């Protein structure tokens, strides 16, 4: 019988660890917590009983790492809609992209 | 205040399960294979 | 556990069987008992007897 | 945060204040004539009269 996260994660699997990279868009796996984002330095002073920080509406904001206990911030990678300025196909095919 | 309240409940309705086993999409895609994951996927897409 | 062919009733709801090592679980409750032969269906969520 | 964007307005606050300053200077300079046709100047006691 399992429960899926009543506690900090203690029973991991035999998958090999991977060296950490700073300030890049990566697909991390933080003891079963799968998510996307960049990993920057953080100035949020956690008390030592926390293992992760949680943002509004079930999104994870900051995670301390295994084997190092150094605090990390999760910021999502850069996104946004694309937009096209056009004068119309009757006039010209020159396109400004927003 | 009305626009901020509607925006806040639009953000906050992701935390609902809508009958699925978890609100976060990433862990249920991490822990179920698709031909029984898709029942929870359809409920999450329908609710959202 | 998965590659052992002595079992015939792995039969795992909740987390799917084929992707099980990749998650890191928190509390594992390894219970153990011995039962009557046709009571496989009653150890299941919902079936009563 | 999760894919919802707030688009900026086409008219910024300085340009809206420039529109209201154009309206204000137009009414204290002309009365009701600038809203109808060309701006015809007035003395402002004669406008209030
Ligand atoms: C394209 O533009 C020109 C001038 O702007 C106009 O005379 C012409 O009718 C336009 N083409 C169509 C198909 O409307």
């Amino acid at each position: 019988s399992f429960e899926l996260l009543h506690a900090p994660a203690t029973v991991c699997g035999p998958k090999k660890s991977t060296n950490l990279v700073k300030n890049k868009c990566v697909n991390f796996n933080f003891n079963g917590l799968t998510g996307t984002g960049v990993l920057t330095e953080s100035n949020k002073k956690f008390l030592p009983f926390q293992q992760f920080g949680r943002d509004i509406a079930d999104t994870t904001d900051a995670v301390r790492d295994p084997q190092t206990l150094e605090i990390l911030d999760i910021t999502p990678c850069s996104f946004g809609g694309v937009s096209v300025i056009t004068p119309g196909t009757n006039t010209s095919n020159q396109v400004a992209v927003l | 205040n009305q626009n901020a309240q509607a925006l806040n409940t639009l953000v906050k309705q992701l935390s609902s399960n809508f009958g699925a086993i978890s609100s976060v999409l990433n862990d249920i895609l991490s822990r179920l294979d698709p031909p029984e994951a898709e029942v929870q996927i359809d409920r999450l897409i329908t609710g959202r | 556990l998965y590659n052992s062919a002595s079992f015939s009733t792995f039969k795992c709801y909740g987390v799917s069987p084929t992707k099980l090592n990749d998650l890191c679980f928190t509390n594992v409750y390894a219970d153990s008992f011995v039962i009557r032969g046709d009571e496989v269906r009653q150890i299941a969520p919902g079936q009563t007897g | 945060f999760n894919g919802l964007t707030v688009l900026p307005p086409l008219l910024t606050d300085e340009m809206i204040a420039q529109y209201t300053s154009a309206l204000l200077a137009g009414t204290i300079t002309s009365g009701w004539t600038f809203g109808a046709g060309p701006a015809l100047q007035i003395p402002f006691p004669m406008q209030m009269a």
